[PDB]
């Protein structure tokens, strides 16, 4: 039988069977509710949409992300995803075939064990594990020696991993993400005039931080060009047809990945966070790290976003280093496809604890397996 | 409605 | 120029070193010589200890490390159920 | 006319006039400057704060220590704290009364010229001395030989003081203290979901650390009782009200301490830097100096500690030598309380720099001391 | 507001 492969992103669920090459599943991960009292009963409404229905429906409906910054939240709205992943997007019967839960790094104990009772009494899954994200993204890219930039909808992370094995205490969290991003789009593009409030207005300036929002590479220049032609400015028109203008605002939202002070955060940039683990790392192996930086997650999707780590951590780095960052295509779903690769092999075919050693030990098996 | 798109 | 020190008091460590030094130099007058042989031997003396105590107790431990070193590459104590199970890839 | 004393701490700086047997000021070592713009005029708003200022002020400030792990790392915030420890702090004019300088044992040479050269030329001191701080540290627990075992904010300190004198050969500066123990606590705090991660937010956890937390005379044991029964755990609730709930945590952070792999520290423990300090001491004073284990700084309070301490040394040591630990109250202090004696001294009211000396001198005064 | 004590 194939093992299951669920990947819990805090924005969007990327899930498929072990060795598919790409997910099958990859919906946003959504439960939705009515705004307002139901009328026309001859429809049969439900009474929670979830995935892509709640994304047609989205008007209609509140919109609830059970995930905030890779904590579940709401354990039955997340249930709901996880019972539509099954059942519905992969069509599959979870307790038939062992399963795979990828896990943000640095979170809390009591998130684990609540997957893990889920898992194992909700969903009665025969075999189960648990990995880190960022060990799943070096496996990607098919290297074993790197330091991992994870960038999600929730969380961004640095974790080094060395000959395959991760430095626990060299980790970072940055809880800089995606949906910030596009909190910090609605901030100015309110600047402009444009307002955008509900849950529904949220996903549509989504929509628009996905298609006209970009890194500069160098923002004092491109800022004063902003200030001089119109030139660097253009549009996108709502699902309500109208024409909305994105200018000043395409840089100085992403521009925050870099400054976190921009959103208030006193925290270090995500080219400060890089350094400061790879910094947090042996001084031998820092030269290894650097060859060997990876990007994954769809918030490193921004185009530029390589040219300016590079440039920005090339001045954190001593002089004569060979700063590469490998930001390849694909890093859109990475953390899936290296699930799907570790999942296949027999090695790994150690790892899956039974459910009947849970069953028999408790919640003791993974206190340990969690490190 | 008052603003430019959105409200 | 040659070092030897030896100490035992539970176990035994030792160490054994030479320097090796050829110059040129011109004649003066009595005085000159006596001050220039002495400011030589001076400047080769406590270089040759400088290196022996500075660079031996920092260029050491990153030698005898590369040799065995003390916490894994991992900066962590290993862990016996994931050394057993996990053939970790290549 | 009195000396002042003034111990440059890592975390608090600790000052206030001789004789005196408690300092007269102590302070967070902090220069904090806006997180925000000031935008009610009317206020008259400081450029930075500091001290009490700054914590009071801590939720709108940037929080820098200016000296990091042991070294000052930006001169002018180190200045601005010394001018204010004078002029706000003890109300008084530095060119009025003779001043000392606490100072580390292997700390680099220029820094004594920097130093002397503030306090001459910053701040007219009419004389001035600069004292290793350990030794302060015994003489204040009133024996003429000992082990130190001093750890503040960031250097723990092994001396073995002997008839008097630090022997510079044995000295044991070791990189894990209080800023450092702090990090380790944010971590395990974690695991149970509280987060922390400003600068300012440090400065809440270092209020925890300085109250739950406690050494267990034996891990493993004491941890067994913790997993088994709740009745080991504590509670202490933020400037927001909401209480934290905690157990295990208590004991597992200074830990630490006895163990560095937790924080992948290459340096050996706190007891182990003292033993191996001990061994490098001329053979006839081993059993002087093992009757004579002195224990200092903000670092040595935790409950517990001393016992440990004695418990694990003992094993170290070969038996029967007769390891005894020094640690009544009030060595929160031990090293100006120190410095306060040996400034009561006529005969140290000889040996001061003068500020004619420096005059006429200037920082060349200390290449006949630096070698 | 995830997080227990902090968002
Ligand atoms: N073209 C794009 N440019 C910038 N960001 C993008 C792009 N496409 C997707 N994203 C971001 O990727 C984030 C989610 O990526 P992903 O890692 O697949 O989901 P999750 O973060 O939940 O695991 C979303 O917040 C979205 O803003
Ligand atoms: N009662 C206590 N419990 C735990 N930690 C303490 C206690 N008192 C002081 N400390 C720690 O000691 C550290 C500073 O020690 P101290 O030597 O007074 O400062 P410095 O070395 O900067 O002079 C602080 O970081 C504080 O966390
Ligand atoms: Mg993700
Ligand atoms: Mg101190």
């Amino acid at each position: 039988i194939a093992a299951l492969v669920v990947d819990n992103g805090s924005g969007m669920c990327k899930a498929g069977f072990a060795g598919d090459d790409a997910p099958r599943a990859v919906f946003p991960s959504i439960v939705g509710r009515p705004r307002h009292q139901g009328v026309m009963v001859g429809m049969g409404q439900k009474d929670s949409y979830v995935g892509d229905e709640a994304q047609s429906k989205r008007g209609i409906l509140t919109l609830k992300y059970p995930i905030e910054h890779g904590i579940v939240t709401n354990w039955d709205d997340m249930e709901k995803i996880w019972h539509h992943t099954f059942y519905n997007e992969l069509r599959v019967a979870p307790e038939e075939h062992p399963v795979l839960l990828t896990e943000a790094p640095l979170n809390p104990k009591a998130n684990r064990e609540k997957m893990t009772q889920i898992m194992f009494e909700t969903f009665n899954t025969p075999a189960m594990y648990v990995a880190i994200q960022a060990v799943l993204s070096l496996y990607a890219s098919g290297r074993t020696t790197g330091i991992v930039m994870d960038s999600g909808d929730g969380v961004t992370h640095t974790v080094p991993i060395y000959e395959g094995y991760a430095l626990p205490h060299a980790i970072l969290r940055l809880d800089l993400a995606g949906r910030d991003l596009t909190d910090y789009l609605m901030k100015i593009l309110t600047e402009r005039g444009y307002s955008f409030t509900t849950t529904a207005e949220r996903e549509i300036v989504r929509d628009i931080k996905e298609k006209l929002c970009y890194v500069a590479l160098d923002f004092e220049q491109e800022m004063a060009t902003a200030a001089s032609s119109s030139s660097l400015e253009k549009s996108y028109e709502l699902p309500d047809g109208q024409v909305i203008t994105i200018g000043n605002e395409r840089f100085r939202c992403p521009e925050a990945l870099f400054q976190p002070s921009f959103l208030g955060m006193e925290s270090c940039g995500i080219h400060e966070t890089t350094f400061n683990s790879i910094m947090k790392c042996d001084v031998d192996i820092r030269k290894d790290l650097y060859a060997n930086t990876v990007l994954s997650g769809g918030t490193t999707m921004y185009p530029g976003i390589a040219d300016r780590m590079q440039k920005e951590i090339t001045a954190l780095a001593p002089s004569t280093m060979k700063i590469k960052i490998i930001a390849p295509p694909e890093r859109k779903y990475s953390v899936w496809i290296g699930g799907s690769i570790l999942a296949s092999l027999s090695t790994f075919q150690q790892m899956w604890i039974s459910k009947q050693e849970y069953d028999e030990s408790g919640p003791s098996i993974v206190h340990r397996k969690c490190f | 409605p008052a603003w430019x798109a959105x409200c | 120029l040659k070092i030897q020190v030896h100490y035992y008091e539970d176990g035994n460590v030792q160490l054994v070193s030479h320097k090796d030094v050829q110059d040129s130099v011109t004649v003066s007058n009595e005085v000159q010589t006596t001050k220039e042989f002495i400011k030589i031997i001076e400047s080769a003396e406590n270089e040759y200890q400088t290196a022996i105590s500075e660079n031996y107790q920092t260029m050491s431990d990153t030698t005898f490390k590369a040799l065995r070193r003390q916490l894994p590459v991992t900066r962590t104590k290993i862990d016996w159920n994931k050394i057993l199970s996990y053939k970790i890839g290549k």
